[PDB]
């Protein structure tokens, strides 16, 4: 029931930099019984290093491992784009076997501003008795962004859900949806709908709005 | 609950080695000289455990061997055996390799000087080798002559169903009755066998055979009892 | 080649039961301990259970001790996980895993399967009502709302992960930028 604590939780680094991933055990673990796994999104994990320092069949020399006692380290001397993924340390020398919580290696790039868009509800949905209002933030880096909903200039709370894409395979940008969910009644009793987006790529917050029934 | 109640592990785990056995949700650790509780195991059958062997090197526990551990228990004798599945490469690295060997042979050894001075005993029991616990050992001791002979039948590998040639009961350095002799297959020397005699009344024999085969030397655990 | 193919996952309700299967190929099955490892949506890897190469020893995370039963068939190159009394938290992708040796621990997972998804909930298969997200250099999309269990298909383009709505149904949008003067879903 050893606990493995990986630090940092997220690590943002440029290709060609050196990466140091850390795994800290709640008690000593033998070097013979510590491994590292790599997992890319929508893929199963893959064995990377076994026995603290042994590369597995098909793993480049770029990847190296070291450690002993309660402290282990994975090193990617020069990061290829293919290496940006989640890494997991696992101890298998005591029962139950345990995995740390993972370290996500993010591909750092130059700031890109969100192209903000807003979508009113369709009329079919104003029939099921609910209205969904969508605010899209498209192709933006870094992932850090705030989206505020306002209905007739009243700041909304608890009625919106966000979903963010994985870092793109080409641009290394993120895309985010914010979905306001309100009753068809509340939708038909209010005129201005607005999503305000704050992003490092923007000198001031961007607002997109529509007026219900107009346009 | 039944005897043989306890086997000293000596051959099966060497000094400073660590032997772990697993069966179902149980796991037990043993060092040289420690006792295996055979009391709860089924008499006249092969009991099965998974095992791993470990040692400390340069301050870290490493693996030396993993696989299956077998125990054949009689009332006054038992023997252990190992089916390896992985073994140290030569380099701090395991490699797949399947080999079979006899571990400890133990029990209430019969004294040579207290053997039956006359009569004929017929022992019936089991011969077991790699992936095959189904063999049948018959052995006969003529205490008048202090000779024994026998044979192995019904192992899946036909080159293992050998004859255990007539051989003498001698005392070893502990004054225990043992038999060392030759193995024959189709009238040809094809290795050797060893048996100790066990029980105050010579009720049992237990030992092993080493049989020459085209695939190399093959080991067979042997145990039998009188009615 | 060394391949591990999971099957048997799907949707059940709380208290229900699923029998995971994993078809092994490309190695000497009986020589290797095998394990199940799971991954709850958006979380880390959690070790579930393991069984020795011979099938004679087994162990489980206490979470599933009593509820789950691992087993194998060394004659048919098959690993099983019997999941009885399933619960909400058992929802996850379950990976079959081959370790590098016979003992149920002390060996690393050297091969992973593709994963079989398990969902435990009361929600019933429903279907996707696909709304337009029409344009006002532009942007246009579809709102795939209130749909069965995961997943849904949608064919520059950004298909968003699904969000579990306070209802229990999933919802996502697929958006596509396209020139200003210019939804293959399910
Ligand atoms: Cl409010
Ligand atoms: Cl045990």
């Amino acid at each position: 029931e050893i606990v493995l604590t990986q630090s940092p939780g997220t690590l943002s680094l440029s290709p060609g930099e050196r990466a140091t991933l850390s795994c800290r055990a709640s008690q000593s673990v033998s070097s013979s019984y510590l491994a590292w796994y790599q997992q890319k999104p929508g893929q199963a994990p893959r064995l990377l290093i076994y026995g603290t320092s042994n590369r597995a069949t098909g793993i480049p020399d770029r990847f190296s491992g070291s450690g002993s006692g309660t402290d282990f380290t994975l090193t990617v001397s020069r990061l290829e784009p293919e290496d940006f993924a989640v890494y997991y340390c696992q101890q298998y020398g005591s029962s139950p076997c345990s995995f740390g919580q993972g370290t996500k290696l993010e591909l750092k790039r130059t700031v890109a501003a969100p192209s903000v868009f807003i979508f009113p509800p369709s009329d079919e949905q104003l029939k099921s008795g609910t209205a969904s209002v969508v605010c899209l933030l498209n192709n933006f880096y870094p992932r850090e962004a705030k989206v505020q909903w306002k209905v007739d200039n009243a700041l909304q709370s608890g009625n919106s859900q966000e979903s963010v894409t994985e870092q793109d395979s080409k641009d290394s940008t993120y895309s985010l949806s914010s979905t306001l969910t309100l009753s068809k009644a509340d939708y038909e009793k209010h005129k201005v709908y607005a999503c305000e987006v704050t992003h490092q790529g923007l000198s001031s917050p961007v607002t997109k709005s529509f007026n219900r029934g107009e346009c | 609950d039944k005897g043989l109640q306890s086997l000293t592990l000596d051959q099966s785990v060497r000094k400073n080695e660590k032997l772990k056995l697993a069966a179902q949700g149980a796991e037990k650790t043993y060092g040289n000289g420690d006792s295996l509780n055979t009391g709860k195991l089924k008499n006249d059958k092969v009991s099965r455990f998974d095992f791993i062997r470990q040692i400390e090197v340069d301050g870290q526990l490493i693996t030396l061997e993993s696989g299956e551990f077998q125990v054949y228990k009689q009332s006054h004798s038992a023997l252990t055996a190992f089916q390896t599945e992985q073994i140290q490469d030569s380099s701090g690295k395991m490699v797949a390799k399947r080999q079979f060997r006899i571990g400890d042979i133990a029990g209430e050894h019969t004294s040579f000087d207290k053997l039956p001075e006359g009569g004929r005993a017929t022992y019936r029991g089991t011969a077991f080798g790699s992936d095959d616990a189904g063999g049948k050992l018959t052995y006969t001791i003529d205490f008048a002559a202090k000779q024994g002979n026998g044979k192995i039948e019904h192992l899946k590998s036909p080159e293992l169903n050998v004859d255990l040639a007539a051989a003498d009961i001698k005392p070893d350095g502990k004054r225990h009755a043992v038999i060392s002799g030759s193995v024959l297959y189709n009238q040809a020397e094809k290795g050797s066998y060893s048996l100790g005699i066990f029980g105050g009344k010579a009720q049992e024999v237990a030992g092993s055979a080493e049989v020459k085969t085209v695939n190399g030397i093959r080991h067979i655990g042997l145990a039998a009892k009188q009615l | 080649e060394v391949q591990l193919v999971e099957s048997g996952g799907g949707l059940v309700q709380p208290g229900g039961s699923l029998r995971l299967s994993c078809a092994a190929s490309g190695f000497t099955f009986s020589s290797y301990a095998m394990s199940w490892v799971r991954q709850a949506p958006g979380k880390g890897l959690e070790w579930v259970s393991a069984i020795s190469g011979s099938g004679g020893s087994s162990h489980y995370t206490d979470s599933v001790k009593g509820r789950f039963t691992i087993s194998r068939d060394n004659s048919k190159n098959t690993l099983w996980l019997q999941m009885n009394s399933l619960r909400a938290e058992d929802t996850a992708i379950y990976y079959c895993a081959k370790t590098s040796g016979s003992y149920y621990y002390h060996y690393e997972i050297d091969v992973w399967g593709q994963g079989t998804t398990v969902t435990v909930s009361s929600a019933s298969t429903k279907g996707p009502s696909v709304f337009p997200l029409a344009p006002s250099t532009a942007a246009l999309g579809c709102l795939v709302k209130d749909y069965f269990p995961e997943p849904v298909t949608v064919s520059g383009v950004h298909t968003f992960p699904a969000v579990l709505q306070s209802s229990g149904l999933y919802s996502l949008s697929s958006v596509v930028t396209v020139p200003s003067s210019s939804c293959n879903v399910n």
